[PDB]
């Protein structure tokens, strides 16, 4: 009944000729090429005849395909076929949601699943998901989370329900690792049911069950045509993405790229990789086809924003992720790339904000950038509820372990804080990250150092500090002052020579300097 | 989604009152 | 290869694995409307096999998402459409979808490259159909013709051909009898051709094959269930509006709008049927829940302009005829309305231009030849008035309005005697109609104004008569029996008839004259 | 297809004159 799909009633059972076998041959070949006049003309005659709930069903379809959805809904509603036939309740159900009738929709459908094997959907499946949808567009999310869900218990092939806990982030990381695990593969085959989850997994974070992930793409990859699977592909670059290994993660983005042209998820990964990178040039070269291509996307704006990011026209950027953000509001990295402008340029509640708004969407990242802001605004409190929330995440991220350190440093702990500058650079020798910007975490160790008055390390850290940036006056004084303590003024003097002509106001250098005058 | 450069510490008047600590 | 149809690639045929998992779930998906799972399941399949098939279910799923530019790249990518004539259609079937006519000319070739059966359309039929859109759009009309009766020839079942012939009237009336009688129905079914040849010469000219399209029509009402069909009911209701039985029209017409709302073919009919009987408020109705509804479709202007019409508001007709033939020049009824309005206006030219225009799109029938012979009677061109009336004539005898304009015409002339006959004969005629009485009138006005002409004024008197019954308020129908009546030298009431065309049209010249000399 | 109505013949000037001939 409900349990079945739209394969039991298809014309081609009939393999397992009358003159209405002929026309719904007909009818149906004609709908599959999409020759719409010819299958209304056909579908109706076929009607006519028999008066069956399936040929009404199929004369429904094309009407649909047509976008003839009112007049659909007519045909199935007019003679209480909605209720002789489970695929005519779907279909009408359907139409009825496409012309926004929300009320009527739940009328066919019932406000809870009512019914709690052919190859197909379980049409009692695709009637919850249909139920979620509802739901969605009445803005009860807890109903349409609970509705979709039914949806996946009922068949596991309803990747549409699926599709939309996902994509709509209506689940924690971890409230969608559960589902996948308890979903009954058997809906789709009792044997092989390791296939279909592990396909799932793949959609799933990842950071969070490393293990199932890792048994997940190693069955999958030993399957013959899947290495060029764009879904298997992109799990392993936002793994690789996770790892800091953006050389890697911009290898399989740009394969992505040139063999399946048309598929649009791969760009937030491939041009957040090429910032870090640093590419300019294809940054300008990507973004100006994508206006050019794509003006309707968030994406391309993303993309434009992202460009004025590697050239530091901030202003502008955060125009464009302004821009990218009111298009499409549910779409994460858009608040990412507005949040750091604002970090940037030196405005912290919007940044917050952005932060805040951000994290909804989507992982340690976004609550390691508001952690990240409280620090500049020197709220130490918030700043470490912030970067512990983000650490029970990952605990692998070199940039986070930076952040900790220097939150443990501000509080006094430096011990704790050169164990976690150390293993900063330490995951950070592992990664494909550019290297001048851990100068900062070379110095940080080198200061955490010197608080514990232990001061060849700091000269060692220090000096391995500017070594990756060279141009920068406070690692000079840094330096200076840790000559002072080793009592050696004239080194202090060559250093605070080199910061001030820097930086010549520095009031700092200046001070730090005439004291070390002997 | 888009990184950031981590946090740099930096030197301090109370660095310096720190090291007149001399005495 | 190209003799089969999207049935022989159905996942279903296994009914006579995971890869056949997969492809059923993705079927499914597809039929169901889950575009993203069946895109997600088809694109996993397709990676596995490389097979052909799976291609292009693939890029089916790409087609309902209405992202044509990436299944004509899939379909691309390896040289499918090399290998797969259902690829070959899918991909010109984007590029079509895309606007690219070389390139899907460059796909399917400039003529028929194939020069058994699994129950559906032959692919090289909607391949020569492609071709024919293609051809269409190059405004190649005599090439798109040709290459979309091939569609039809090749498979009987290609009614998106037929319905582009017959609906782009790239057809004489002759052409289409011809292509369906020709047509070879084994493609259909070799033991029930005559099913489906009824139901294609239900969509042809009424007049021409009028025997033919007798037992076609008796064929499928024989059929259980037919009787109730939208185009069998019009057939009925065509040749009931050629017959000028307009209530008829109406009764099987307004039957067919309520069990189904939605169909719009039958509205022509119906908008034109409740002109001829003046109904204000039901074309006022119709026309506004039309426009709420269908404000695209070339239809809803239709009924917007056909109501200006019973409302004799001929700017806004016009206005809403143009509107409508614009938006589907193809259109036959809003040029119809079109000319009216101008006629009306005294614009005999534009009338004209929208007339012939108009007789291209009606091409078969007699009424395109009707309105060009009275038009011309206005300028007066009586030969070439009388060339197009001689020619609605040779296509259909049996219209009162017909009989009258060849009767205006003999009256031009000076054949009096000819004259009374057609016009006597047009009024045999409307008797047998279901038209609106009032407009004919003119036609009893006209007899009497033979009759006088034959200095028969006692006949003539009884026809003015008749013609002043239907029409309340004539000033020239009054001058007209006047003038009778001081030809019988009884100049008293001739008088009395002068006063009244006086008092509808105080001005008149001759009706002054008329009684400036019967003071007697 | 909307109908139109039948042409209608009219009294002429050129009528008043064929009858002034009653001479």
């Amino acid at each position: 009944n409900s349990q079945l799909s739209t394969l039991t009633i298809s014309p081609m059972t009939y393999l397992a000729l009358s003159r209405e076998d002929y026309l719904r041959l007909w009818r149906h070949d004609a709908l599959m090429q999409q020759q719409y006049k010819c299958a209304a003309f056909v579908g109706e005659k076929v009607l006519d005849i028999t008066g069956n709930p399936n040929d009404a069903f199929w004369l429904a379809q094309v009407y649909c395909c047509t976008g003839d959805y009112a007049r659909a809904k007519c045909l199935l509603t007019k003679e209480d076929l909605y209720n002789r036939s489970s695929a005519c309740r779907y279909l009408a159900a359907f139409c009825l949601v496409k012309l926004y009738d929300w009320q009527g929709a739940l009328n066919l459908l019932g406000e809870t699943n009512p019914f709690r094997q052919d190859g197909g959907i379980k049409l009692e499946a695709s009637m919850c998901y249909l139920r979620g949808q509802v739901y969605t567009n009445l803005s009860n999310f807890d109903r349409a989370k609970e509705c979709y869900k039914e949806a996946l218990m009922v068949d596991a092939k309803c990747y549409e329900a699926f599709d939309q806990l996902v994509s709509n982030h209506l689940l924690t990381a971890d409230e969608e690792w559960d589902l996948v695990l308890k979903l009954n593969y058997s809906t789709y085959s009792k044997e092989d049911a390791a296939f279909l989850r592990s396909l799932y997994m793949l959609k799933l974070n990842k950071t969070s069950h490393e293990d199932e992930l890792r048994r997940a793409e190693d069955y999958l990859s030993s399957i013959n045509g899947l290495e060029k699977s764009s879904d298997l592909l992109l799990c392993k670059a936002d793994t690789l993405f996770v790892r800091s290994r953006f050389i890697d993660v911009l290898a399989i983005t740009t394969k992505i790229l040139e063999i399946d042209p048309y598929n649009l998820d791969v760009y937030p990964l491939h041009l957040a990789s090429l910032h870090e990178s640093g590419e300019k040039n294809k940054l300008y070269l990507i973004s100006n086809d994508l206006v050019d291509r794509h003006p309707e996307k968030a994406v391309t704006w993303l993309a434009v924003g992202i460009y004025y990011l590697c050239v530091n026209k901030i202003s502008e950027a955060r125009r464009y992720f302004s821009k990218s953000s009111t298009m499409d509001p549910q779409f994460g990295p858009a608040w990412i790339g507005f949040a750091h402008s604002f970090a940037i340029e030196g405005e912290h509640d919007q940044a917050i904000s952005a932060y805040t708004t951000a994290a909804r969407l989507f992982t340690h990242l976004p609550y390691l950038f508001l952690g990240m802001q409280h620090m500049q605004l020197g709220n130490i409190l918030l700043a470490n509820e912030y970067l512990q929330s983000s650490y029970a995440l990952f605990q692998y991220d070199p940039l986070l372990l930076n952040e900790l350190g220097v939150v443990a440093f501000n509080k006094s702990d430096m011990q704790t804080a050169i164990n976690h500058f150390q293993n900063a650079l330490l995951l950070v020798k592992k990664t494909q990250s550019n290297e001048k910007p851990w100068a900062a975490t070379w110095a940080n160790l080198g200061h955490a150092y010197r608080k514990l008055k232990m001061y060849d390390a700091a000269i060692d850290a220090l000096n391995q500090g500017l070594l990756l940036s060279t141009n920068d006056a406070n690692v000079h004084t840094a330096i200076a002052l840790v000559y002072l303590h080793k009592k050696i003024p004239g080194l202090a003097i060559t250093h605070l020579h080199e910061s001030l002509a820097i930086s010549p106001n520095e009031i700092m250098a200046s001070d730090l300097l005439k004291r070390a005058l002997e | 989604m888009l990184r950031r450069n981590p946090t740099a510490i930096q030197i301090t008047a109370e660095d310096v009152l720190a090291y007149d600590e001399e005495k």
